[PDB]
RNA sequence: UUCUUAGAGGGACAAGUGGCGUUCAGCCACCCGAGAUUGAGCAAUAACAGGUCUGUGAUGCCCUUAGAUGUCCGGGGCUGCACGCGCGCUACACUGACUGGCUCAGCGUGUCCUACGCCGGCAGGCGCGGGUAACCCGUUGAACCCCAUUCGUGAUGGGGAUCGGGGAUUGCAAUUAUUCCCCAUGAACGAGGAAUUCCCAGUAAGUGCGGGUCAUAAGCUUGCGUUGAUUAAGUCCCUGCCCUUUGUA
């Protein structure tokens, strides 16, 4: 199994009410901004918060996120 | 003659070792934080980092 | 079309049993030239299903201690055991394996309910696949052990085991094991 | 193949019971002191066909390969070859066969005997004399 | 127990041969040694001698397995 | 005119140059039937009993194996084969054509065109193998 | 018609009958009684192995240039059984390779070569590929 | 009475090291008959079992 | 000015790569012919040894790797030129070696 | 620059689709893919009266200190064998031995690694070259394996222990035989009782090769390829582990 850790959901989780306009639904995009975005340590960590970035925005527009 | 490249890595490296312990043992009292130590075929420089140089010189 | 060693059919090989229709994978689209393969089919749950009979006869023959990986040599005693086998019935080889498998699997056995010491078991069923894996064992433990040190060769043993497995004979050791394992599940029951 | 009309059964050479069922290249490695590379070069340089069963052997073969097995020098055996090369007394070389293997075994052992050397100390109290631990291992 | 097979053909073996292995279903060196009570290596030149003749068909030769068959 | 891919497993790598004329075909300067381990001589027949000697026809492919072991070599020449004439028949020819050989070859045997990845696992201190360990001796 | 374009196990069985025709390939006095390696329990069963010997010789010699005697001992080495002791890669014997290797000088077959090895000569590559073509025409 | 048996859903996994697993089968002569049986081995849906005495529980 | 040829060698990857672009382009732009970085198979040495002193513990072994980098840039210029791009062009952690001819 | 070396940069994130999930964390299946869990290293808080003063010029006390417990030189011992245990290696054969032929590695080491030529059956002896190493050994022609030959269920051409002769290499020195070679000798052993170890895929196991010891040198360990499986995708029954409730003299 693989759970997202405390890390790239908080850092996912700023990035999204910081730059919500600028993110969309694609990984690959969403990717491509992390990067310009935030100075992250390794291409990994980009991946796994660009995946969970791209997972909440899908769940925004179906509702409400807390 | 010269030796092979792997036993000339080592070599620097006992050097750089064996260099460091007798600075250690020599200037502990002056509190001898670390070397540095580059070498040109003209002239090789040691550069001795300590707390109190006034005192090691 | 794709024939077994380049002579042997799969086309008129017939299944008895609908339980094993889907765990005896020589048909069509699982026809080969050889049972050497080297795939992935022990990776998951399931996959070996999908390996050819004779590729799983051929694996489960390189056993004991001396043989572990020496395939290239399990697949020419499979190649000989099948000419020898077409030479004595003389109809296919892979209906003779299947008939062969087909017969010599359990289909009830006894599971340890209770402390050690002591026996005592419980009869249960036994899978589909689960029978074809014991009676593959049984076959090749039959052959092995019936050929170790008399003058006859692992081919002909082979073959001679899978005569008598294939037409239920009581000389087979595969049919004998299957037998004392159904008589001690209807003996607890 | 073809029946044989008179099969030597069993063999009385060099005071030994050989087996005339066994192929004659191993059939004679039963006389003591002949192995299977002795026996092998013995019978090529005779030049028998090793093929024959030592059983459809003739007298005049038979009675080649013993002439041929006791003074191995006179048929161009090589020196490295022989069991006995620098005997401790004449100093000659030999191909010695079972009683004599046996009676030069156990006079090389009184030799040693006699002198007290270690090797014939260890002998005598039966245990090894090539230096092996004897603890361990190598019991009764 | 102990198997004493016989190094050379007799008659009684020899003619039994040449009459009825011709004709068996399968043709190897093992089966007929152990059928006729003959050593492994006549067993396996007698064969040999009948393909010369050509009373019987080699089906596959190899060196651990020599499979031969009666014709017709 | 021509192209040239490789066929890999395990260690073993078999390189194939691909080029036009009369369907010869070659493997270190020789042919398949006259390969040593014979055993497995219709693991080499295998491309080209499937796809048929009509594709192969107006295409001579050299092929030359180094590195791995006598069988790892076989399924790297076997894989390099398939790979060089899909390869071809992608540069020269129509892609349906290249659909048309491939469709037919993964649905055979994925083996022949996608390479097995795994190689020989790093061994550890403290036993004979990589997962296997020496035997624990209590009392 | 090319020695590789034929089957290498009848090759050597045929280039040895040639050899043996020949009848002029100077065996030594020790044929009989020496072994063909450090590792070998018992001398070789046939009679004629030096030309078996000497035909293997040749077509590894045709097959690459520049080998030499410690080459042919490396060519000729098996697993040496140590009783007890585990099986270790043993070498063959230096003299053998050496007077076979003298042998087909003799014939003018090989001849030594200027970097320090031994190459097959025109007249041993005529040799050589003619009994590839006679052994091809046999089938 | 030698009668075949559909498996339609695995139930659990029991037996003292879990050796066997409980499972629900559907007769193949009757359509509607669900009975509750333990079966060694590995099993998945759609597998058929042989059962050889078709009255005994789990 | 006969083909004088400057062997780098290193054991971290970094400033061997640094330094040698450096020699590759201010040789680049005074319009010298000059072959590329030919990088050589890495120098692995590999020490294993007993992390105990005295020997009582579950036999655990430590695995010390020492990595060596080694380039070759090659030039076809005068020596005069030579010596200065090679003087100018000194890092602690590279060793270079110009031999010609 | 496809193959080979190796720098930079790409690539995989449960991302896409369908179920199940207080439609949350997430789980199972499937498409596209080289890959949908590669193998390690590093590893907290708090303790063992754990082992090491025989690693140290790391060290406190104490014991000796000139007929020494210092240091060196000759020997001998560490290996001494009615017995009991612990890692292992070779086997008990015919899926196998023996003889010949054929054809493939990878890690990594060489101021001692070795090509080539000559003489000796062999261990090895001479002569002359290359390499301080992607340069020479080396295209590292490795073994199982593959293909022929002989053997035939016989303690046998399985097995090679123990013993007798010789012939070489180290070294100042080889006996209590350092290794190495040749001929001869031919023991137990026919798959092992109670018991008990290790292991899930390039894994187990078979099989060789290199490193460390190394003047001489692997039945050891530490690595590397090569051939390559059976069974399982589970459980807390045994042996232990983690959290939560209780009970305790």
């Amino acid at each position: 199994g693989r759970v997202r850790t405390k890390t790239v959901k908080k850092a996912a989780r700023v990035i999204i009410e910081k730059y919500y306009t600028r993110l969309g639904n694609d990984f690959h995009t969403n990717k491509r901004v992390c990067e310009e975005i935030a100075i992250i340590p390794s291409k990994k960590l980009r991946n796994k918060i660009a995946g969970y970035v791209t997972h909440l925005m899908k769940r925004i527009q179906r509702g409400p996120v807390r | 003659v010269q030796i092979s490249k792997k036993r000339k890595f080592v070599a620097d490296g006992i050097f750089k070792a064996e260099l460091n312990e007798f600075l250690t043992r020599e200037l502990a009292e002056d509190g001898y934080s670390g070397v540095e130590v580059r070498v040109t075929p003209t002239r090789t420089e040691i550069i001795i980092l300590a707390t109190r140089t006034q005192n090691v010189l | 079309d794709i024939k077994l060693f380049g002579k042997w059919s799969t086309d008129d090989v017939q299944i008895n049993d609908i339980s094993l229709q889907d765990y005896i994978a020589v048909k069509e689209k699982y026809a080969k030239y050889l049972p050497h393969s080297a795939g992935r089919y022990a990776a998951k749950r399931f996959r070996k299903a999908q390996c050819p009979i004779v590729e799983r006869l051929t694996n489960s023959m390189m056993m004991h201690g001396r043989n572990n990986g020496k395939k290239l040599m399990t697949v020419r005693i499979v190649k000989h055991a099948f000419e020898i086998i077409h030479l004595l019935t003389g109809e296919n080889p892979l209906q003779v394996l299947v008939n062969a498998i087909i017969n010599s699997g359990p289909r009830e056995d006894s599971t340890r309910i209770g402390r050690a010491g002591t026996v005592r078991r419980q009869a249960v069923d036994v899978s589909p696949l689960r029978r074809v894996n014991q009676a593959i064992w049984l076959l090749c433990t039959g052959a092995r052990e019936a050929a170790f040190r008399n003058i006859k060769t692992i081919a002909e043993c082979l073959a001679d085991e899978l005569i008598n497995a294939a037409k239920g004979s009581s000389n087979s050791y595969a049919i004998k094991k299957k037998d004392e394992l159904e008589r001690v599940a209807k003996s607890n029951r | 193949l073809v029946i044989p009309e008179k099969f030597q059964h069993i063999l009385r050479v060099l005071n030994t019971n050989i087996d005339g069922r066994r192929k004659i290249a191993f059939a004679i490695t039963a006389i003591k002191g002949v192995g299977r590379r002795y026996a092998h070069v013995v019978l090529r340089k005779a030049d028998i066909d090793l093929t024959k069963r030592a059983g459809e052997l003739t007298e005049d073969e038979v009675e080649r390969v013993i002439t041929i097995m006791q003074n191995p020098r006179q048929y161009k055996i090589p020196d490295w070859f022989l069991n006995r090369q620098k005997d401790v007394k004449d100093g000659k070389y030999s191909q010695v066969l079972a009683n004599g293997l046996d009676n030069k075994l156990r006079e090389d052992l009184e030799r040693l005997k006699k002198i007290r050397a270690h090797r014939g100390l260890r002998h005598f109290w039966g245990l090894r004399v090539r230096g092996q631990h004897t603890k361990t291992t190598g019991r009764r | 127990d102990k198997l004493n097979n016989l190094v050379l053909f007799d008659k009684a073996t020899y003619d039994k041969l040449c009459k009825e292995v011709p004709n068996y279903k399968l043709i190897t060196p093992a089966v007929v040694s152990e059928r006729l009570k003959i050593r492994g290596s006549l067993a396996r030149a007698a064969l040999q001698e009948l393909l010369s003749k050509g009373l019987i068909k080699l089906v596959s030769k190899h060196r651990a397995q020599v499979i031969y068959t009666r014709n017709t | 005119q021509s192209v040239q891919v490789f066929g890999r497993k395990k260690t073993a790598t078999a390189v194939a140059h691909c080029k036009r004329g009369n369907g010869l075909i070659k493997v270190n300067g020789r042919p398949l039937e006259m390969i040593e381990p014979r055993t497995l001589q219709y693991k080499l027949l295998e491309p080209v009993l499937l796809l048929g000697k009509e594709r192969f026809a107006g295409v001579d492919i050299r092929v030359r194996v180094k590195g791995g072991g006598h069988v790892a070599q076989i399924y790297a020449i076997r894989q390099s084969i398939s790979k060089a004439l899909v390869a071809y028949y992608q540069k020269y020819v129509d892609e349906a054509s290249k659909k048309e050989i491939k469709d037919i070859l993964i649905q055979y045997d994925r083996t022949l065109l996608v390479a097995d990845p795994r190689r020989c696992e790093s061994k550890k201190f403290g036993g004979p193998g990589a997962r296997a360990r020496y035997q624990k001796s209590y009392r | 018609v090319t020695v590789k374009d034929v089957n290498q196990q009848e090759f050597v069985r045929a280039l040895a009958a040639f050899l043996k025709k020949s009848g002029k390939l100077k065996v030594p006095e020790w044929v009989d009684t020496v072994k063909l390696a450090k590792h070998k329990e018992l001398a070789p069963y046939d009679e004629n192995w030096f030309y078996t010997r000497a035909a293997s010789t040749a077509r590894h010699l045709y097959l690459r240039g520049g080998a030499g005697v410690g080459s042919m001992t490396k060519i000729y080495g098996g697993r040496q059984r140590n009783g007890v002791m585990p099986s270790h890669f043993s070498r063959g014997s230096k003299s053998v390779a050496r007077r076979v290797l003298q042998a087909l000088e003799g014939l003018k077959m090989v001849e030594k070569d200027q970097d320090g090895g031994r190459k097959l000569t025109p007249q041993g590559q005529r040799d050589l590929d003619r009994i590839a073509g006679q052994v091809a025409a046999a089938n | 009475p030698i009668k075949l048996a559909r498996v339609t859903k695995v139930l659990g996994r029991t037996g003292s090291q879990g050796q066997c697993t409980q499972v629900r089968v559907e007769f193949m002569d009757d359509t509607s008959r669900s009975i509750i049986r333990n079966v060694k081995g590995p099993v998945r849906e759609g597998d058929v079992l042989t059962l050889l005495e078709s009255e005994r529980e789990a | 000015i006969h083909r004088i040829r400057i062997t780098l060698t290193s054991r971290n990857v970094k400033s061997l790569e640094k330094v040698c672009a450096d020699l590759i382009r201010g040789a680049k732009e005074k319009n010298l012919k000059v072959k590329g970085p030919v990088r050589m198979p890495t120098k692995t040495l590999r020490i294993t040894t007993r992390k105990t002193p005295c020997g009582e513990g579950s036999k655990t072994w430590d695995r010390f790797q020492m990595r060596i980098h080694k380039r070759l840039i090659d030039l076809h210029s005068p020596s005069e030129i030579v010596k200065q791009i090679t003087s100018i062009s000194i890092e602690p952690g590279v060793e270079v070696e110009v031999t010609i001819a």
